[PDB]
């Protein structure tokens, strides 16, 4: 890694990285070691660094990606029902960067009655920024929950949940931001496609972006688990006893 | 017990594969210099760098993805011959290299 | 929706402004004053000398966050900062006891004291313009005249209990003077700051500074600076007779009353309810009562720590706001 | 001459202005947000916006960007000053109750 | 209560340090 | 990227060798020295 | 030990209701719930700090070694 | 075009250790798996290890 | 033969979706870490027998 | 041992993930998680066979009357004053040891921590075989910071991933703010639901005035707590809604709100940190030393050469593991490989 | 203007002061107790009151 000094006593990583480590962050504590010559220092950050494997070995499939909370908020903001203004956006946008990122704003899909962003609208932005980034992703995939179209004959994109992720131009068209998108594993990532057509740089950005969006706006969301989300409905007690 | 019985277990496989190395020559060889594959895999292809199901291309995505970078709509479609004269002009002098 | 945000049996709705130019093709809600000028609102429930309760009306979420983020952490508060133990022979260790009389609120109140320079020697540093010292002197003896099976030591010995009220304010050159009339005395004297038993001494001095909430929580002046959107209910169809009371039951007593004769339910006070949606889980008001809070109406209530008074604290608040805007507004841009 | 307080990230600037991101150290989500919100309600400004970088730094990014009527300075600038009248608005509101009641 | 403070007297204390 | 404490960076340290495009930065950080974090622990000359 | 005198969430004073609390408690005597309400302790978190405090301090002085 | 450098670009590199890192990912799921054969409760096949 | 008639089910798709559809896969939990991790899921796939574990 | 700490269950700050905590700024400030660790340090004066014994004088002064800095803390009688501080180098307990063992050579305890400790008592006493016995405790005030573990009775631990402002933190329509916030994402895989059930009957027993009670296969009936917390005019599950402290605005979903027990754990980051870049080596291999009091390395092990080796990095492996370890010029003669 | 700053022995069980003089004794010279505890230093000990 590239050394970054603090404050407290810690060893700080990005969660992106806890994978090829299997770390969790319970008191999990890590061996940290400085090179000390020049060829050293050169053959570690260009065979071992991060952004140079992003992939394991072992069969390829991406191992550096999104952890937990970083789903499930892009999940959220993916998720059909998200709508934004353009404070609300470029607010997005401005946590998504560090506030030193350009932004070309797109039209908006809702035009009459307000000029409504949807969240896929926000995850293409985080994708590419504006017109200088070089970043054109074309990409197909199943999210991990995917319930068919309602016919046969429909294609797959037609789910009737967001299951099928469909991505032109680096404009995300269906589906939701899932495990099987933007987590590891899967050879049909969006940080994978990144890598793979446009190098590491590049997909590391866009792992930064996201993790930087997904802390910045979860918080601010708002997103909890109670009893009532594992308390039974009063018909399901009656179902369970006679079953 | 797992913990130890298996951590002997991938020392000694690096033991037996800690000198292979694929070679210029594209052959895999031990610190003896002698011969353990001719070619890595019977292929000579990096499992790191396999976009496929163990294949060095995924040729859908790869079809999508320059469809959508050449997109033009003002662009006169090739007719179904003509794509296959274009793919024999650039595939076939790598195929009579070989 | 419309300004108002909706509460939901399982989700908040519009918790957003879209009260600016570019929501809409109509590029409405641009800024001037003139127009918040006329919209904004002030309405005070209730002043106490440690309580307020006022509304701020038509104002936006973020600008009244900012008043509520510098009430609790940028408003200036005098604490204990350095405690100087000449003996601490007690059972609480010097450090706890450093930090329960910092701990302490001051009445002692600010724009009397100037800011601390750290820049300069210790020395030199602490001014009479600069800091207040407190000492407390408490020696525990047993009291010989205790009662028969007096187990209480408050009669069975003398000093046992160390209180805020035993730290007494020791005046520095002009403090003497400009303190006279206000005296640096703990705004809660009650505070159980120790408790000792015979042949048990604590003799120490506190430096008092100015500080920030921001730094260290003594130095916040509020016990609590908050605010909360005002309910709404909106009684969609007539509820009456028997399923009245039971959704008059669903909420605070007073919030909903029953009207004689008529017989129907009605919003009696909006502003009694806390938004536990206890009528919506019950799908027989499910098509008659629409929860939702108005998104721009705060009921901001502050309680100070008894330093200065509530008032005094919100409109330093708002000071604090548009002074550091002028100073970034006065600032020349770096390139 | 406070000239270390507010900066121009001149690498994160257009040319001739209208997109500019504004460095300023000792503010944190208050100013920022009460900034955002004024300066969004200035129909020139397309794009507003801050971030604090990591909450170990006292610092404050905030991105503006405008159309080509008027610079991102101007609308910083603008504001700031709008957030001043706010502030005089509710101060009077505030004063002219407390003194009534 | 019902009376300002702010007015009459200078704030000192919220210069910057 | 990793964050490393401030109080293991005065202590870990890199055997930078001066040249002609570093010698400026090494000398702030000699001035600096091992107590304040931009700063260095030990110096070895070259003769020595 | 002894009585925090901040609630650790709010901040409110709450280490000068301790004795009024034991002795809301003892003297005329009173459900805890109702001590607490008596006390102002309106918030869970200042009801916490005083329902939930181990007076440990009564209990270290039984080992006072200066007597 | 793609097809063409993404095939060239996927042949192995001399001077990889590829022996170390096949070792490794074959070692690497060998700690996940345990020793014990843990089978589907209901299958009833030969206790093959 | 095969008694997998016998076996728990769950509803979840295979990996190898795009090859076999399908929605279903046996599956039993063990507590293959340690005891502050939670359980791993093993699963197969009822219309191609393609095993893999979730976590 | 531990506090009922205000838990907010929500994601928060993207410093939560993976059993990481959000501790609250300024409930750390009022005392929430302080702790302190008291350490004993024992000497003997032990009597030899040439009617000799270790003395414990010292404390000598400057030409200003003043004591060294390496006594600053010391006392006539040699052994460290009651309630003073000691930094990393000072001594309290200055010890002697005859050189014959009339001269005796300096064997002082000197304090080797990163952060000062205060002198709490320093017992002298005398041993049954008529041996003098010095005792003095350390102790050590600690706040919690960084990279403290924390858990909750239900077997979910972490470390404080950030600590946060009090008005950053979300906040109520009382102004209740949460001293620690959890992540959703322990819940589920984890399967607690007894440490829900646990916030709500803590909840409900805050509020109406009683310890409640968890006892297993019992306990209190979350009917009941429901009851009590719908009567208080809180929602029947215990989510409330909250408004966020950076933004001010509604939170988009209902958090689950409510006091849980929270014990600090033995595992401080303080004890924890450890670097080296040179010092005490092993007298027989000429590699560094095996302990952290020892100042000791960290051993780079077969696992991690083996990793090393499939990266490919030969200079990385010279480095490490010659250079940097135990590098020894030796002569090698050409004609004998002796 | 501005501000400027600011062997005694104890039995265990007796509590009693003590005064050990050059190598006299360590016990307790009121009753038998073989621990002696140092008492508070007399000199200022400074504490951040944080
Ligand atoms: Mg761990
Ligand atoms: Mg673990
Ligand atoms: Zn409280
Ligand atoms: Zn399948
Ligand atoms: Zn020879
Ligand atoms: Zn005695």
């Amino acid at each position: 890694h590239y050394a970054k000094i603090r404050p407290w006593r810690t060893f700080r990583l990005n969660e992106c990285v806890c994978t090829p480590y299997n770390a969790d962050f319970d008191g999990d504590e890590m061996n940290l070691h400085v090179p000390q010559t020049e060829e050293a220092r050169a053959e570690a950050i260009n065979l071992m660094g991060v952004k140079n494997n992003l992939l394991t070995p072992k069969s390829g499939e991406p191992i550096i990606a999104a952890t937990q909370d970083f789903i499930t908020g892009s999940y959220l903001i993916s998720h059909k029902d998200s709508f934004y203004d353009r404070a609300t956006l470029t607010q997005l946008l401005s946590m998504m960067s560090d506030g030193i990122e350009h932004f070309d704003i797109p039209p908006p899909a809702i035009m009459k009655p307000y000029y409504l962003w949807t969240g896929k609208q926000v995850f293409s932005l985080l994708i590419k920024p504006n017109h200088n980034s070089p970043v054109v992703i074309n990409l197909d995939a199943k999210n991990k929950v995917f319930v068919p179209p309602k016919s046969k004959s429909l294609p797959n994109e037609m789910s009737q949940n967001d299951g099928f992720v469909i991505i032109r131009g680096s404009q995300i068209l269906s589906g939701v931001m899932d495990k099987s998108v933007l987590g590891d594993g899967k050879k049909h990532s969006v940080f994978y496609t990144i890598l793979r057509d446009y190098g590491p740089q590049e997909a590391a950005n866009a792992m930064n972006r996201m993790a930087k969006l997904c802390a910045r706006f979860l918080g601010n969301r708002g997103f909890s688990i109670g009893i009532n989300d594992v308390t039974p409905a009063d018909d399901l007690k009656q179902k369970k006893e006679e079953l | 017990v797992k913990t130890a019985e298996t951590g002997y277990m991938s020392r000694r496989l690096m033991k037996s594969l800690e000198d292979l190395s694929c070679q210029y020559d594209n052959t895999v060889r031990t610190s003896a210099n002698g011969i353990v594959q001719f070619t890595y895999g019977g292929d000579g292809l990096d499992p790191l760098e396999m976009e496929g199901n163990a294949q060095p291309v995924n040729f859908n995505r790869s079809w999508d993805h320059a469809y959508n970078i050449t997109f033009n709509n003002q662009d006169k479609g090739l007719l179904p011959y003509a794509i296959m004269e274009t793919a024999n002009e650039i595939l076939g002098p790598l195929e009579e290299r070989l | 929706m419309s300004n108002i945000v909706g509460i939901e049996y399982n989700r908040v709705t519009n918790t957003t402004s879209t009260d600016f130019p570019g929501f809409s093709k109509d590029a409405e809600n641009e800024w001037n004053v003139e127009k918040f000028k006329k919209d904004f609102e002030v309405n005070i429930s209730s002043l106490d000398a440690r309580e307020a309760n006022f509304d701020l009306i038509n104002i936006d979420t973020s600008i009244a966050n900012a008043f509520r983020r510098i009430m609790i952490s940028e408003v200036p508060s005098v604490a204990a900062e350095y405690v100087y133990f000449f003996n601490n022979t007690s059972v609480i260790q010097d450090e706890v006891l450093a930090h329960r009389i910092g701990l302490v609120p001051l009445k002692v109140d600010p724009d009397m004291l100037t800011w601390v320079d750290s820049n300069l020697p210790d020395d030199e540093k602490f001014t009479d313009e600069n800091t207040i010292v407190l000492s407390l002197n408490v020696k525990c003896t047993r009291n010989p005249d205790a009662p028969k099976g007096s187990t209480d030591p408050k009669e069975l010995y003398n000093n046992a209990h160390v209180y805020a009220r035993d730290l007494k304010f020791e005046p520095q050159g002009r403090q003497s003077t400009t303190f006279a009339d206000c005296p640096v005395v703990p705004a809660d004297p009650d505070i159980l700051l120790a408790k000792l038993r015979p042949g048990q001494e604590i003799s120490l001095k506190a430096h008092c500074i100015l500080g920030i909430g921001g730094d260290h929580a003594k130095f916040s002046p509020v016990s609590t600076a908050s605010y909360r959107l005002l309910p709404q209910i909106n009684i969609l169809q007539p509820i009456k007779g028997e399923s009245a009371r039971r959704f008059q039951k669903c909420f605070p007593p007073g919030v909903i009353g029953i009207d004689e004769g008529s017989d129907e339910a009605y919003v009696k006070d909006a502003r009694k309810d806390t938004v536990s949606r206890e009528v919506l889980r019950y799908e027989e008001f499910a098509d008659k009562v629409k929860l939702g809070r108005v998104r721009n109406h705060f009921i901001f209530n502050v309680e100070s720590a008894g330093a200065m008074t509530p008032e005094e604290i919100f409109f330093k608040s708002v000071r604090i706001l548009k002074n550091k805007a002028e100073y970034l507004k006065n600032c020349p841009i770096t390139q | 001459p406070d000239r270390e307080k507010i900066k121009l990230l001149t690498q994160a600037t257009s040319e001739d202005g209208t997109s500019a991101s504004f460095q300023i150290v000792e503010e944190d989500h208050t100013l920022g947000n009460a900034l955002r919100y004024v300066i969004m309600k200035n129909p020139d400004v397309e794009f507003c916006g801050y971030s604090i970088p990591h909450p170990s730094e006292n610092l404050l990014n905030i991105r503006i960007q405008t159309y080509g009527e008027t610079t991102a300075v101007d609308a910083l600038q603008k504001g700031l000053k709008d957030l001043m009248d706010l502030c005089d608005v509710v101060e009077s509101k505030f004063t002219e109750k407390i003194k009534s009641m | 209560v019902s009376r300002d403070t702010w007015n009459t007297k200078n704030m000192r204390s919220l210069e910057p340090p | 990227e990793v964050a490393v404490p401030d109080r293991v960076a005065k202590v870990l340290t890199y055997p930078e060798k001066v040249t002609r495009y570093n010698r400026h930065k090494l000398q702030e950080l000699i001035v600096n020295g091992p107590n304040v974090h931009p700063g260095a622990n030990y110096l070895l000359k070259r003769n020595e | 030990m002894i009585v925090p005198v901040r609630c650790f969430s709010c901040g409110k004073v709450v280490g000068d209701k301790w004795e009024s609390y034991l002795n809301l408690l003892q003297e005329d005597e009173l459900d805890e719930g109702t001590a607490l309400s008596r006390l102002g302790l309106k918030r869970y978190c200042c009801r916490r700090m005083i329902l939930t405090h181990v007076d440990l301090i009564e209990k270290f002085l039984r080992y006072n070694p200066l007597e | 075009e793609i097809a063409l450098f993404k095939y060239r670009k996927a042949r192995l590199e001399p001077g990889t250790a590829i022996g170390a890192i096949g070792a490794q990912s074959i070692g690497e799921p060998g700690t996940q798996m345990t020793l014990k054969t843990f089978h589907f409760a209901g299958v009833a096949s030969m206790n093959v290890t | 033969g095969g008694g997998w008639d016998n076996v728990d089910q769950t509803k979840t798709q295979c990996p190898n979706y795009d090859t076999c559809g399908g929605e279903s896969a046996y599956f039993f939990q063990l507590q293959i870490r340690s005891a502050d991790e939670p359980m791993t899921t093993f699963y197969k796939c009822v219309n191609c027998g393609h095993r893999w574990k979730e976590n | 041992a531990g506090q009922n700490a205000t838990v907010a269950v929500m994601s928060y700050s993207g410093y939560d993930i993976e059993d990481a905590l959000v501790l609250n700024k300024s409930s750390i400030d009022r005392g929430f998680g302080r702790c302190e660790t008291r350490r004993k340090t024992t000497t003997v004066l032990k009597r030899y066979a040439n009617h000799t014994q270790d003395i414990i004088g010292g404390m000598r002064v400057d030409e200003n009357g003043d004591p060294i800095w390496q006594h600053q803390s010391l006392g006539p009688d040699g052994l460290g004053e009651v309630g003073m501080k000691v930094q990393s180098g000072q001594i309290y307990i200055n010890k002697s040891v005859p050189t014959n063992s009339t001269q005796y050579r300096e064997a002082p305890v000197i304090y080797r921590g990163p952060e000062p400790s205060h002198i709490d008592q320093v017992m002298m006493s005398v041993s049954d075989n008529d041996q003098a016995l010095i005792k003095v405790l350390l102790r050590q005030n600690r706040r919690p910071e960084l990279g403290d573990k924390f858990s909750s009775r239900h077997g979910q631990k972490g470390v404080c991933g950030i600590i946060v402002k009090q008005e950053d933190m979300p906040f109520n329509d009382q102004g209740i703010v949460p001293d620690i916030i959890m992540n959703p994402h322990g819940f589920p895989s984890r399967m607690t639901v007894g440490k829900m059930i646990e916030l709500i009957s803590g909840k409900a027993g805050v509020l109406n005035g009683t310890l409640e009670y968890g006892t297993c296969f019992g306990g209190s009936k979350l009917e009941d707590m429901s009851k009590i917390l719908v009567d208080q005019g809180f929602n029947y599950s215990g989510k409330d809604m909250l408004y966020s402290g950076i933004t001010g605005e509604c939170l988009q979903a209902y958090i689950f709100f409510g006091p849980i027990y929270y014990q600090k754990l033995k595992h401080m980051v303080l004890d924890k940190m450890h670097a080296r870049a040179r010092g005490p080596r092993a007298v027989l291999t000429r590699q560094p030393t095996e302990g952290r009091s020892r100042d000791g390395g960290l051993r780079l092990g077969e696992m991690e050469r083996d990793c090393v080796i499939a990266y490919g990095a030969s200079q990385l492996l010279l480095e490490r593991l010659m250079i940097s370890s135990d590098a020894f010029e030796v002569d090698v003669c050409d004609k004998c490989g002796l | 203007x501005x501000x400027x700053x600011x062997l005694k022995y104890i039995c265990a069980e007796c509590s009693s002061k003590l005064s050990l003089s050059r190598t006299d004794a360590v016990r307790c010279k009121d009753c038998g107790h073989r621990i002696l505890l140092k008492a508070r230093t007399k000199r200022l000990v400074q504490f951040e009151a944080r």
